[PDB]
């Protein structure tokens, strides 16, 4: 009967440490979502830039907004946070203990995002320009796109964590 | 009467109605917003597509 | 951007009676479970 | 806020069958006492 | 039922009602007048072409 | 005008949910304190 309780007492705990993950996830997720938005942005305009009508002075604007949205991606990755942890600030590793026995954890996995780590860095559409704005942008948005997937099945794994040890914590 | 120190039965109850919670708050959290994917806890493909 | 209606798009339809299907099982558990807090006055009956 | 609601909140669901259990016991154990006290009586008819 | 001080679920209903009325006081301002660019915040070079 | 009214918004949205919970509150803990001042009530049955 001890042992039971231990297990069960246990077993709370590794619950609430799956809650603390599954919060972390879905922060982390809507930081990268509202990141996305501004790549979306970038995308447009810099297709109706792109275009050979718009004169010299537009192209100062143009890449002036550019440089606006390329700054508040790396203030909004630099910036988020969750309990005095920056989750995009470096590529790391965070593991969930959701096992009452020792070593049974997780694994959540973040890598660093910013201006640079998707790509560009030096992105200019009036000169010289780039040699391809387009797909280099596509290809960073498949970046984050397969970053919100990963987060997405590991808030179902944890999701299913936490239901299992509600059954078992009930059971015993 | 059996139990008189746990109320397992109780314990079976919320468990059921815990089960019913997620599948509440996922159909009223779609409800109020047009998108079906809704920050994808669903289907993840789809969200990319 | 009709192929994108199909991938996302609420459908209230079914929602709607979700919706109401999820409420009547939480109502029903939280009446259930008066019940079953109910039960075990039976034991102080036992007694005297 | 969603996060937060998770480590602070009070969860009815289980602290009122804890208080029920909690008063069913309470009782039980008065009553057991009652007829506790009632138990060292049976001296006086020994001494008569 | 666990929702007893946060209402999270209406909560993030309001949050979306927000991002929806955004959407509806840009898109009432731009019918009631003739202009689409509307002070350009949207398109700056479209407005000084 | 529109600086104004950003100041000071009623924005009846969330202060509808605020009141709710308020009164939701207020009558769970009349409710709990009916029940409080049950308590002490058994310990005339202790007495006798």
């Amino acid at each position: 009967a001890n042992r039971f309780t231990s297990n069960i007492k246990g077993l709370t705990q590794a619950a609430r440490n799956a809650n603390d993950g599954i919060s972390v996830a879905q922060t982390t997720e809507g930081a990268l979502s509202e990141i996305n938005n501004n790549l979306q942005r970038i995308r447009e305009l810099t297709v109706q830039a792109s275009t050979g009508t718009n004169s010299d002075s537009d192209l100062d604007s143009i890449q002036d907004e550019i440089k606006s949205r390329l700054d508040e991606i790396d203030r909004v990755s630099g910036q988020t946070q969750f309990n005095g942890v920056n989750v995009l600030a470096k590529d790391g590793s965070m593991k969930i203990q959701v096992g009452a026995n020792d070593g049974q954890t997780i694994t959540i996995d973040l890598k660093k995002i910013d201006s640079d780590t998707l790509g560009l860095n030096g992105f200019n559409v009036n000169g010289e320009s780039t040699s391809d704005p387009l797909a280099a942008l596509d290809d960073a948005i498949s970046q984050i796109d397969k970053f919100r997937s990963s987060l997405g099945a590991v808030q179902n794994r944890l999701d299913s964590a936490v239901t299992n040890l509600n059954n078992t914590t009930t059971n015993l | 009467a059996q139990v008189i120190n746990t109320n397992s039965l109780s314990l079976i109850t919320q468990n059921n109605i815990n089960k019913n919670q997620s599948a509440l708050s996922s159909s009223i959290e779609r409800l109020s917003s047009g998108l079906r994917i809704n920050s994808a806890k669903d289907d993840a493909a789809g969200q990319a597509i | 951007s009709e192929a994108q209606s199909r991938i996302q798009d609420a459908d209230y339809a079914t929602e709607v009676s979700n919706m109401s299907k999820a409420q009547i099982i939480q109502q029903a558990g939280n009446s259930v479970l008066a019940k079953a807090n109910q039960v075990p006055q039976q034991v102080l009956s036992l007694l005297q």
